[PDB]
């Protein structure tokens, strides 16, 4: 966090840094998306490769 | 801001063009920017080859990338520079905003998921190779309609758009050429 | 309501490029199925959630149910805007969707966001408003499309899927101006809604 | 997506299952079974090895209108490879006695699958044709010259079978 | 500090800093998928392959009529057998490479000439 604090104070207003946290909020909810986006295809993914080595380790 | 820009154009604009203008004003504040494509398309058409059209283009491009229409923002500047009668200031200023876009898709293309914008940075490549043409160039436009090419046919499926703009600058290559046929099919395969 | 199947409709746009709610509605969109898939399956497990597009020229099935929540989130990464919702389609095609379910127990309930002004003729989906109840399926017409100045065929669609029915049709307004789209569609009753038996 | 084809060669068994799967819908009166076609291609001869059911339901009210069970389709391609991993979606069949111009909407969504364009094959269940009782197009987009916007159009294409000879006695 | 409502701005110090190494689940995550895409695939190469059965080399010891070859095999005995279309007559000639099948005996393919595995330690001496 090299902004939002008495360092900001100078930069610009107060009010400022008070709402600018809350654009923050948007922009996590957004990466929250993405990285939930990516935890479900994780998930099918390594399953998928249990479905292959599975038939593998048979002729192997 | 831009207000003030918006509002110097205005009034050097014709009294017919003028309630056009208003427009731009409103639904940029109202963050209705559908409405915003509709005002500047109908601007543009009647206002061509005035000058207020590509000083009214530098402000919104420069402001909005893909919060109003990847595809219909370049439409506009290839018309834009078409128009202009100095061909070292079209190649210029297509090539900066070529920049731009490709620079833009690393952050928007993925976080959007839904909007392609590679798709423009092809549109504007039409335009340079005709700018060669302009300067009476046939070999550089010729490497540049190869590249083309070869885009149109990997992408398996084509906007109208992007093959139109790929024949355009085949034709005006032929006609320097003066060969009648050759433009001839190239013509009948774009009018299509 | 529990014991409840939902086909939400999402209305794919350039009037959703539009930054009115946050910030564009699209990326407003995005918050706000995460959140209603968690109310549902918090009130019951069994509840499943298919997901359709307007993207196209015609409606889509991005999603068939499923009890998936990443199957539905896949879904809005793979939809594009360029498509235009059409809404006399997509509720037929919703109606086809809500036949196939988990278990038949599940209730029949469609969920519409609208980004745009509908033009499809009033009299046309009136038709369709009655088929949806004899199929035993009432729609939520979340609203904030057809209130950028334009009239409410919607006040005739919603009367007449009403009816003596445990599932109820509902119009929803949301305020347009900034207050996050997704935080007055979940604070707004959801999984409080009451039948009509 | 291959632009290239010529023909479709049809493996016998392919014909024969549609007409199973048709009556085992029950389907009748612009009701028309519709499911996924397997086999090889990115080659210009298609060559079709079997097909399978897909969950469809298809409204009689609008042809425009229609379910297609899209999370199904994943699964069952799964199987295909327990049976042959070479067996991919190359089109999709119709089971009614011809073309419906609702049959370009339904190819859309089967682009999304195939590395090559996808076919339609009419497995006919009253068996007409003076030839075989399958007609085959493929789904090509072109410009018209004729004057007229660039259509997606089914083109023609010839019928013709390979059949593996364990089969064929 | 210089404020009291600086005590609320360490709240909003922390949220920046915690979406700033939310951006690092987002590029730890891309990159795991991105090395699995290959990993999935170099086990799904296997089955395409696993799936596929063998073939019987031979070469064309005799034409017997157009239709029909004489190959000795490489198990051993000669046999008569058939073409597929895609080989074509005039490309096979006596003492070329041809596959069989292994369960219908037809020739699918001509395969280059068979060489020695001794010859490749051979070559393999220069040192």
């Amino acid at each position: 966090g090299d902004d939002e604090l008495d360092q900001e104070i100078l930069n610009l207003s107060t009010q400022e840094l008070q709402t600018r946290a809350k654009l923050l909020d948007n922009e996590i909810r957004i990466f929250r998306s993405e990285l939930q986006r990516l935890s479900h295809e994780n998930n099918v993914m390594l399953e998928k490769i249990k479905d292959n080595k599975e038939k593998i380790k048979n002729n192997r | 801001e831009i207000d003030t820009i918006l509002s110097t154009l205005r009034m050097e604009a014709d009294p017919s063009l003028h309630p056009l203008f208003e427009q731009f004003e409103k639904f940029y504040e109202e963050k209705l920017w559908f409405q915003l494509s509709e005002s500047l398309t109908k601007f543009f058409d009647d206002a061509k080859s005035t000058p207020l059209r590509l000083r009214l283009y530098d402000n919104f491009v420069s402001k909005f990338y893909d919060k109003i229409n990847q595809l219909s923002v370049v439409k506009y500047l290839l018309a834009s520079l078409k128009d202009s009668k100095d061909f070292d200031e079209s190649l210029k200023y297509l090539d900066d905003l070529k920049a731009q876009f490709q620079e833009l898709d690393s952050k928007k293309q993925r976080n959007n998921g839904s909007k392609d914008h590679g798709d423009g940075i092809l549109l504007i490549d039409s335009e340079i190779a005709r700018t060669y043409l302009l300067k009476n160039d046939l070999v550089k436009a010729r490497d540049l309609l190869d590249d083309l090419e070869k885009t149109l046919d990997k992408k398996d499926s084509i906007p109208l758009r992007i093959t139109n703009s790929f024949y355009s600058t085949n034709s005006q290559y032929f006609k320097f050429k003066n060969d009648f046929n050759s433009f001839y099919y190239t013509s009948l395969l774009y009018l299509s | 309501m529990v014991l409840e199947a939902t086909v939400l409709v999402i209305d794919n746009s350039e009037y959703s490029r539009n930054g009115d709610f946050p910030r564009t509605r699209f990326e407003a969109q995005i918050d706000s199925v995460e959140f209603i898939f968690q109310a549902k399956r918090n009130s019951n497990p069994e509840n499943t959630v298919g997901l359709i597009s307007g993207a196209g020229a015609n409606p889509r099935v991005l999603s068939t149910f499923t009890a998936e929540f990443g199957k539905i989130l896949a879904g809005l990464h793979d939809t594009q805007i360029e498509g235009k919702l059409h809404m006399a389609t997509a509720l037929q095609i919703a109606q086809l969707t809500l036949k196939h379910r988990q278990n038949k127990v599940q209730h029949q309930r469609i969920v519409a966001f609208v980004c745009s002004p509908i033009s499809d003729s009033r009299d046309e989906l009136i038709r369709l408003a009655k088929t949806l109840k004899k199929n035993n399926v009432a729609v939520d017409i979340i609203n904030f499309g057809e209130i950028e100045q334009n009239t409410e065929l919607l006040d005739e669609f919603i009367a007449a899927v009403n009816n003596p029915q445990e599932e109820t049709s509902h119009l929803l307004t949301v305020t347009p101006g900034p207050r996050l789209l997704y935080e007055n569609i979940a604070s707004s009753p959801i999984i409080l809604e009451e039948g009509s038996s | 997506m291959s632009l290239q084809h010529e023909k479709v060669t049809i493996a016998p068994l392919v014909l024969l299952s549609a007409l199973d799967h048709y009556e085992r819908t029950q389907t009748k009166e612009n009701k028309r079974c519709v499911g996924v076609i397997l086999g090889d291609a990115n080659s210009s001869t298609i060559r079709v090895t079997n097909s399978f059911a897909l969950p469809f339901e298809e409204d009689e009210k609008n042809s425009d209108v229609w379910f297609l069970d899209h999370n199904y389709i994943e699964n069952m391609n799964e199987m295909c490879k327990k049976i042959n991993a070479k067996e991919k979606l190359i089109g999709w069949y119709h089971s009614g006695p011809k073309l419906r111009a609702s049959d370009l909407k339904i190819n859309e969504l089967f682009k999304k699958y195939t590395q090559n364009n996808p076919l339609l094959l009419i497995v006919d269940v009253k068996q007409q044709g003076v030839g075989l009782p399958t007609d085959a197009y493929v789904a090509i987009e072109q410009v018209k010259d004729d004057g007229t916007s660039t259509e997606k159009t089914f083109l023609h294409l010839p019928c013709t079978i390979e059949a593996e000879e364990a089969e064929e006695i | 500090e210089q404020e009291a409502h600086n005590k609320a701005l360490n709240q909003f110090k922390r949220k920046l800093l915690e979406h700033r190494r939310y951006d690092d689940q987002l590029k730890q995550r891309r990159q795991n998928i991105r090395d699995l895409e290959k990993l999935y695939d170099k086990t799904e190469n296997d089955i395409k392959a696993l799936q596929s059965i063998g073939q019987l080399i031979g070469e064309v010891m005799k034409e017997l009529s157009e239709e029909k070859y004489i190959v000795k095999a490489s198990s051993g005995p000669r046999y008569i057998v058939g073409v597929r279309n895609s080989v074509d007559r005039s490309k096979l000639k006596k003492g070329v490479r041809v596959t069989l099948d292994i369960t219908t005996l037809t020739i699918m393919r001509i395969l280059p000439r068979e060489t020695d595995p001794l010859v490749y330690n051979m070559t393999s001496f220069e040192q």
